[PDB]
Order: structure tokens, then C-alpha cells, then sequence
RNA sequence: UUAAAGUUGCUGCAGUUAAAAAGCUCGUAGUUGGAUCUUGGGAGCGGCCGUCCCCUGCUCGGCGCCGGCCCGAAGCGUUUACUUUGAAAAAA
RNA sequence: GAGUACACCGGAAUGAUUUGGGCGUGCCCCC
């Protein structure tokens, strides 16, 4: 089940076995990559651009349109964000608990919550470091806070 | 989590050997499966099986006659010789006449029998009787 | 002319006759609009299961994409260039020998022979796809694979499955058969 | 029960079952073709928006987030494209 | 049973299911031997000969009996095949 | 002091009520980790299968032939466990 | 050619004449 919560589901995506382009889509690889170039510049992060692909544009997904992903596309062009996305959304949240902890020093529950978080942090940071993508000697500090926004 | 498909594939089987029903699905496939799967078929236990084909992993329905009293598996994969496969078969299997024990071998993945002949040992993967 | 082999290698007579028929019937249909560069392989004769022969046919890898908007018409033309005999056009792709601890750079999955075999499964049939895979392992340890496809556009090539499953016994060595269902389309 | 045909389940008991479930995992959502009187242009949508959409030429808002499938707006037809 | 001539010592061969294909002991009352009649195709009449099925008594117990007789009946050519 | 002791349980013991599951969670060591990379044919010893060769390449020579070819080698080969083998392994 | 389901044409068919449209390929309007 969830890493931490003690709960047990089953929801997430389920692709098709045809791996193959429908007939109906008329776009080609070049037009559905100038179209994630122009998302990128706009400010947003590969989560949100294939769920608007896939929603206004009617692709499936990247993945068989072109052949590498929206992540690799956006290495191969050079303007993919330095940090993770979801390390990021980590910090963030985390962020967001420290600063609601501040002034309320009596809710517990934030703080149980908050060091669920930076546990997160922690193996999600460790992964990174032995996959090669963050620097042996970047750490996660409790007060840098304002320059990882 | 699962740590080993051999043995929930096993154990699976061997519920519904026990129960009494006509053929079964295993989630997992994995080849050692399929070899001992074939192991099987070649010593006369189970029927036809049907491997079926996804993108993700592939799941298996076996034919599953009357003849399993139960099959099973021994984990961690223990290294055995030629000297000690006597000791193994003697207090692992029911009886002498038949029963066989499979083994992971680079020469193939053999029952203990064919293992003597070729004279060759490796790692025990499970039994069935 | 159109035809290209590896090394300086005398094609046989029946290679230049179909590369000869080939730019006959692009330079008088209308499909030299997009037939210039597009090239062929090479080509092979074999025997199928019944009184009918079957063309083989190479195709470049990289220039398949544009290959895949005139299979609709080139093998029709090619049938009424020859009634008796069925013409696929398949993928030539590369294979490499397992790396063995005795016998360099990293061997990628797409040159691997289950790719290879994927690949040509996939490639043989063209007009319809593949729905699923099932394969039958026989009492005696044999395999015999069944390919599920399309029923969409069915009304084309089921009279095909005979020439499919002997080029695809003959270049692999393996018994595939076809059925088609119902259940989604 | 003790003999039945899991190779070839009837398409209702296929249906019944989740979709992680099924023989073989297929998706039960599908693609849509939206288009309203007022505007002549038509655009493609998936069943599961979960996002607002503009119909280009800015017509009007055409799909509703929810929690399963979309809310279409009033007077807007569309059919089921698949291949 | 073999031995060095190739005869049997068995002194008597059990029983066997005919649908879970589990063999019946001795001390087991509720195995059940049943004979169906078949009916010539010419007329239809009792000509004299039957089929005789076995079901454990774990079959029964369970409560599959009649759903087994009925596969074998229709495997035999019985029960018409559509059903 | 050993077997009886499946009452020290690696083979091979127990934990609701007889002895026994930390109040709960996170967590560094330690332990355990999903699927997928290799295949078939050719000839043959024979009555499908008992049995056979093939799937690491690149300066010096003798089973030899009539400048053309193999043969052996002073010189290498991703690393480990596993498995079979040989040597080295005092006597009683 | 941007509005519709419409007006000009070209490939193409048998010296001459040519068959209602929309892009959501199968259903949506016109009679």
C-alpha cells in the first residue's frame, strides 16, 4: 500500500496493449514537439504537459508519437528544469508545513506530517544522488527554505 | 511486496490443485516458471498451458488434471553437489519410486534424475510429487 | 536502378525483374510523385502451404515510414502484375550474437532477436494489426503461436494467413497461426 | 465454477470485471468528437478531461471537470471515434 | 505393481472420480456409481447398454456433483452441445 | 555427559485464552528485492527420439599440396559465487 | 474563399461531356 499511510488502493493509469498511433490523429512528431517547446517557455512542468496534450490536442501520449518522452525531449533541447519536479513539489510542501508551523507551535499533527515529508525527502534525495543527478555533496537543510522555492 | 513470483506461483497451484478446480491463472510469469512449468509436462503431472502475452509481464493457465498431490518450492535457493543429492532426496520426497526435484543447472534447468546422469549439480529450486 | 545489396553481389534474375517491374509501374502509375529515392532491399522467392507462391520483400528501416502510405496500392499493382502470387513488404533489421563471458560496444534491445522477431511479427501483417498474442506449448515441449488481429479492415487480407505463417515458419522456424475475434470490434 | 473458461470469458464478464482485472488490461475510457451549433469547427476531447477547455475560436466553454467523465455542455453533440 | 516378472500385487485397484479424477477408498459411503442409458436415434427406445460415472464423496459434499455429471453427459454426446 | 528433547527447533518448536507481539509511527546499519538481452537449421550414426560438429577474433611453423588455402604456436580474451575436475594434501 | 453544410477548379472517367456538400471515415445536413 502507501509508503507511510497504513491505507491500501488501486488507482492509476491503465495503457492499451496497441502500441501503435491512431489513424485519426493527423499530427505529426514535429508539430506535437514545437507544441511542447512553446508549453515548456510558457512556465509549465512535464505533469501538466501531457495531460493537456492529451486533452486539447488529442494525443495519447508522447511516448508514441515520438520516441523519447517529454522529459528526454526537454534534456535534448536543454530546457528541462535543474531539480526534479517532484523533489521540488516535496520541498515545496514541505516548505508550506514549516511555515504553517511557526506560528502555531501546538499542532502536532503538522509536525508528524512534516517530519513524514522531510523523510520523503531524505530517500527520494538518496535515489537521486546514486542515479547521478544531483551533486554527492547537495543536502537538504531545514532553514534553506528561500533560495530552493 | 513480492519477493518471489516462483513462490506464489507454487503456492497458487497448489490451492487450486487442493481445491479441485480445472485450471488456474498466475499473475507473474517469469522463464524459470515456464521451464519447470515444461519440467512438469515432460514428466506426465499437468496438461497443456496456455502462456498469454502482455506488454507489461505475461500470466499462465495450466491444465490441471488430477495427478499434483501438492508441488512447491524451497527458498533460498540452496546450492547442492553430487553427494549431497541423496540426503535431500531421501527426507524431501515422499517415497523413492517416483517424486523428482528440480534444480537450476547451467547445463538447463533439469529434475534431479537428469541431473545424475549428466552428472552435474547447481542450486534446488522446489520439488513436486 | 533501385535495388541494393550489401556487397558486389550479381542479384538473380528474378531480384532485377521485380526491381525492373518496380520502377516500370512508379514511373507510369502515379506514385513517382513520392518514389524517387525510395529504395528496395532485396527480394526472395519461397514455397507457402498450397499451389500458390509468395514475394518477399526488404525494406530499408529508416525509410519504412514513408513506405507505410503506399502498401495500400503496391500490392495490388503487384497482384495484377502476378495473380498467383502474394507480395508483403517486411523490415530488414540487424542481429547480434549474444555477448558470451569468451567472445566492443553495448548491444541496445532494439538489434535483440526477440525484438527482431517482434518486429517482423509486427511488419508482416500490415493492414491489420495485432490484437494479442497467445502462444500454445504443445505436450512435447513445442511452442505454436496465435496472433489475434484486427477486425477492423478484415475484409482484405484473411485469405492471407496461409502466406503470412509461411514466411513467418520459413525466416524464423517457428508454427503461428490466426484467428480473428468479435469480443471489442 | 471448478470448470470454467478463463482463455475465452464472455464480453460481459469481461465488461463486469475491473480493468486491472481483465484477461488482458485495457482502458474502459475513450476519445470524443465535440461540436456545438454556434461554431463549424470541431475539436477532439478525451472522456476524463479534468482540465477546462477553450473550443479554438473561442466559442464557449465545451467540458466540465469532474470526478469520472466530463460534463458536456448543453446542446453539443459527439460520437465515439475509434479505430 | 511390478516386480522381476511384470505381475501385480496389488490385491485390488481402487476406484477413481470422474470428474476430479481422485481416486475412492474403501471406507468412503458417499461415492456415488451412477448409469445412464442412452436412447437409439432410430425411434428412441432402451436397447440394454448404460454409462456408468463416478463421483467422490468431496464432490458431492461440496456441492458439484450435478454440474460435473452434466460436463461429462454433454462430453459424451448426451446433453445436446448448444445447450 | 550424550540420544530420548520436534522441552533450544538450521532441517525442526511456540506468541487470542496454558510461559510469550514493544502503546504507535518514522528511521541509519543488517537482512531480502518484480519482468525482460538466445535463438534453430544443415549433414549423419540409427528404431518421434538413443548418439555426433558448428555458431572470440588477430608475428613464428608441418599431416601437406600444384606464388593460392587450413593446420600448430614465443603473445591476449569483463570481472565473482555456484557447479565438475586435477594437483598439493604426515603417520596412527 | 469562412462560414457551414456552401461557390470556383484541377487530377481522373468514358473529339466532347462530367456525377450536393461537412471532416468528427462514418454519421450529420440538401432533395
Amino acid at each position: 500500500g502507501r509508503m507511510h499511510a497504513p491505507g491500501k488502493g488501486l488507482s492509476q493509469s491503465a495503457l492499451p496493449y496497441r502500441r501503435s498511433v491512431p489513424t485519426w490523429l493527423k499530427l505529426t512528431s514535429d508539430d506535437v514537439k514545437e507544441q511542447i517547446y512553446k508549453l515548456a517557455k510558457k512556465g509549465l512542468t512535464p505533469s501538466q504537459i501531457g495531460v493537456i496534450l492529451r486533452d486539447s490536442h488529442g494525443v495519447a501520449q508522447v511516448r508514441f508519437v515520438t520516441g523519447n518522452k517529454i522529459l528526454r525531449i526537454l534534456k535534448s533541447k536543454g530546457l528541462a528544469p535543474d531539480l526534479p519536479e517532484d523533489l521540488y513539489h516535496l520541498i515545496k510542501k514541505a516548505v508550506a508545513v514549516r511555515k504553517h508551523l511557526e506560528r502555531n507551535r501546538k499542532d502536532k499533527d503538522a509536525k508528524f506530517r512534516l517530519i513524514l515529508i522531510e523523510s520523503r525527502i531524505h530517500r527520494l534525495a538518496r535515489y537521486y544522488k546514486t542515479k547521478r543527478v544531483l551533486p554527492p555533496n547537495w543536502k537538504y537543510e531545514s532553514s534553506t527554505a528561500s533560495a530552493l522555492v | 511486496v513480492r519477493m518471489n513470483v516462483l513462490a506464489d506461483a507454487l503456492k497458487s497451484i497448489n490451492n487450486a490443485e487442493k481445491r479441485g478446480k480445472r485450471q488456474v491463472l498466475i499473475r507473474p510469469c517469469s522463464k524459470v516458471i515456464v521451464r519447470f512449468l515444461t519440467v512438469m509436462m515432460k514428466h506426465g503431472y499437468i496438461g497443456e498451458f496456455e502462456i498469454i502475452d502482455d506488454h507489461r509481464a505475461g500470466k499462465i493457465v495450466v491444465n490441471l488434471t488430477g495427478r499434483l498431490n501438492k508441488c512447491g518450492v524451497i527458498s533460498p535457493r540452496f546450492d547442492v553437489q553430487l553427494k549431497d543429492l541423496e540426503k535431500w532426496q531421501n527426507n524431501l520426497l515422499p517415497s523413492r519410486q517416483f517424486g523428482f526435484i528440480v534444480l537450476t543447472t547451467s547445463a538447463g534447468i533439469m529434475d534431479h534424475e537428469e541431473a545424475r546422469r549428466k552428472h552435474t549439480g547447481g542450486k534446488i529450486l522446489g520439488f513436486f510429487f | 536502378a533501385k535495388i541494393v545489396k550489401p556487397n558486389g553481389e550479381k542479384p538473380d534474375e528474378f531480384e532485377s525483374g521485380i526491381s525492373q517491374a518496380l520502377l516500370e509501374l512508379e514511373m507510369n502509375s502515379d506514385l513517382k510523385a513520392q518514389l524517387r529515392e525510395l529504395n528496395i532491399t532485396a527480394a526472395k522467392e519461397i514455397e507457402v502451404g498450397g499451389g500458390r507462391k509468395a514475394i518477399i520483400i526488404f525494406v530499408p528501416v529508416p525509410q519504412l515510414k514513408s513506405f507505410q502510405k503506399i502498401q495500400v496500392r503496391l500490392v495490388r499493382e503487384l497482384e495484377k502484375k502476378f495473380s498467383g502470387k502474394h507480395v508483403v513488404f517486411i523490415a530488414q533489421r540487424r542481429i547480434l550474437p549474444k555477448p558470451t563471458r569468451k567472445s566492443k560496444q553495448k548491444r541496445p534491445r532494439s538489434r535483440t532477436l526477440t525484438a527482431v522477431h517482434d518486429a517482423i511479427l509486427e511488419d508482416l501483417v500490415f493492414p491489420s494489426e495485432i490484437v494479442g498474442k497467445r502462444i500454445r506449448v504443445k505436450l512435447d515441449g513445442s511452442r505454436l503461436i496465435k496472433v489475434h488481429l484486427d477486425k477492423a479492415q478484415q475484409n482484405n487480407v484473411e485469405h492471407k494467413v496461409e502466406t503470412f505463417s509461411g514466411v513467418y515458419k520459413k525466416l524464423t522456424g517457428k508454427d503461428v497461426n490466426f484467428e480473428f475475434p468479435e469480443f471489442q470490434l | 465454477p471448478l470448470a470454467k473458461d478463463l482463455l475465452h470469458p464472455s464480453p460481459e464478464e469481461e465488461k463486469r470485471k475491473h480493468k486491472k482485472k481483465r484477461l488482458v488490461q485495457s482502458p474502459n475510457s475513450y476519445f470524443m468528437d465535440v461540436k456545438c451549433p454556434g461554431c463549424y469547427k470541431i475539436t477532439t476531447v478525451f472522456s476524463h478531461a479534468q482540465t477546462v477547455v477553450l473550443c479554438v475560436g473561442c466559442s464557449t466553454v465545451l467540458c466540465q471537470p469532474t470526478g469520472g467523465k466530463a460534463r458536456l455542455t448543453e446542446g453539443c453533440s459527439f460520437r465515439r471515434k475509434q479505430h | 505393481m511390478q516386480n522381476d516378472a511384470g505381475e501385480f500385487v496389488d490385491l485390488y485397484v481402487p476406484r477413481k472420480c470422474s470428474a476430479s479424477n481422485r481416486i475412492i477408498g474403501a471406507k468412503d459411503h458417499a461415492s456415488i456409481q451412477m448409469n445412464v442409458a442412452e436412447v437409439d436415434k432410430v425411434t428412441g427406445r432402451f436397447n440394454g447398454q448404460f454409462k456408468t460415472y463416478a463421483i467422490c464423496g468431496a464432490i458431492r459434499r461440496m456441492g458439484e456433483s450435478d454440474d460435473s455429471i452434466l460436463r461429462l453427459a454433454k462430453a459424451d454426446g448426451i446433453v445436446s452441445k448448444n445447450f
